[PDB]
């Protein structure tokens, strides 16, 4: 299962 | 033994027209189980192994939604990075991300990962302690400062040590028939006369899993590296792997040479010798 | 950064004339990911070719497996044609049953 949050660079 | 779960993401900008090409794949050890390709018709996370097809609708809906969110972040990053490096808007660029967790032989969390690359080179990566960041240059340093203030490390830590491990364990059990089975390499040797006085002995290792393996040549009970050749481990296409190692020897002296094969699927290393 | 592709052409199973098999072209260690890979039969491109989903190694270089179902014979020749930015001209690796 994938992470739920992806912060931008 | 130890096991791992990893997700790989690649986004390529297309300045001529449209949005970046985005592709994501998921793996358990050396087995791919899901994928997403922005170029495909479904626009959904898709199964690539039988044992993941057991998951219900809610699973695929959540994974699809999340992978799309991943896609957009990468689209924004490509723009952000173009600016950081002061690059033209006319060239195509690449961002890659990889993350995952490992469970040890005890099946308890062993370690986690989260790294990022821009145009094929390290950009920023989470350290093993899952609390600090490694930035490769000043562009990455800017990102690091922002991620520290937003406490991104803490959030990733909670995932890697919890959710990630829990799901890896679930997949291992559901696909146990294959994921928890080791396929010992099927080995044999071939002989090829390259001239009237020399011959090539090739040691084959076929249909093995996982990919990790070591092939070594010895002459009269002693390791030999000269006059040998080792090819990179390659996928058979059916989920297993292949590899071979060759050596040139004086015709008639083939008996002095032995090929040693080490693999997790073998109680003890195998030793092959020619007629 | 750019990196040139390594190429291996081989059959999934030991070659045997008249018996169905799979012809593989494994391309790895390359960057960027845009690449052109074609399997050839006697110089002509095979249309029914598929490839694995793009993935990459620890050093970030990419890898892909292109494959097709084929039946080897004694005369028919097979090869893999690869074109990439790091290449001045398309590279061609012929299939050898013993490798």
């Amino acid at each position: 299962s994938l992470a739920n949050t992806v912060a931008t660079l | 033994g130890s096991h791992s779960m990893r997700y790989f993401f690649t986004s390529v900008s297309r300045p001529g027209r449209g949005e970046p090409r985005f592709i994501a794949v998921g793996y358990v050890d050396d087995t791919q189980f899901v994928r997403f390709d922005s170029d495909a018709a479904s626009q959904r996370m898709e199964p690539r192994a039988p044992w993941i097809e057991q998951e219900g609708p809610e699973y695929w809906d959540g994974e699809t939604r999340k992978v799309k969110a991943h896609s957009q972040t990468h689209r924004v990053d490509l723009g952000t990075l173009r600016g950081y490096y002061n690059q033209s808007e006319a060239g195509s660029h690449t961002v890659q991300r990889m993350y995952g967790c490992d469970v040890g032989s005890d099946w308890r969390f062993l370690r986690g990962y989260h790294q990022y690359a821009y145009d094929g080179k390290d950009y920023i990566a989470l350290k093993e302690d899952l609390r600090s960041w490694t930035a490769a240059d000043m562009a990455a340093q800017t990102t690091k400062h922002k991620w520290e203030a937003a406490h991104v490390a803490e959030q990733l830590r909670a995932y890697l040590e919890g959710t990630c491990v829990e799901w890896l364990r679930r997949y291992l059990e559901n696909g146990k028939e294959t994921l928890q089975r080791t396929d010992a390499p099927k080995t044999h040797m071939t002989h090829h006369a390259v001239s009237d006085h020399e011959a090539t002995l090739r040691c084959w290792a076929l249909s093995f899993y996982p990919a990790e393996i070591t092939l070594t040549w010895q002459r009269d009970g002693e390791d030999q590296t000269q006059d040998t050749e080792l090819v990179e481990t390659r996928p058979a296409g059916d989920g297993t792997f292949q590899k071979w190692a060759a050596v040139v020897v004086p015709s008639g002296q083939e008996q002095r040479y032995t090929c040693h094969v080490q693999h997790e699927g073998l109680p003890k290393p195998l030793t092959l010798r020619w007629e | 950064i750019q990196r040139t592709p390594k190429i291996q052409v081989y059959s999934r199973h030991p070659a045997e004339n008249g018996k169905s098999n799979f012809l593989n072209c494994y391309v790895s260690g390359f960057h960027p990911s845009d690449i052109e890979v074609d399997l050839l039969k006697n110089g002509e491109r095979i249309e029914k070719v598929e490839h694995s989903d793009l993935s990459f190694s620890k050093d970030w270089s990419f890898y892909l497996l292109y494959y097709t179902e084929f039946t080897p014979t004694e005369k028919d020749e097979y090869a893999c044609r690869v074109n990439h930015v790091t290449l001045s001209q398309p590279k061609i690796v012929k299939w050898d049953r013993d490798m």
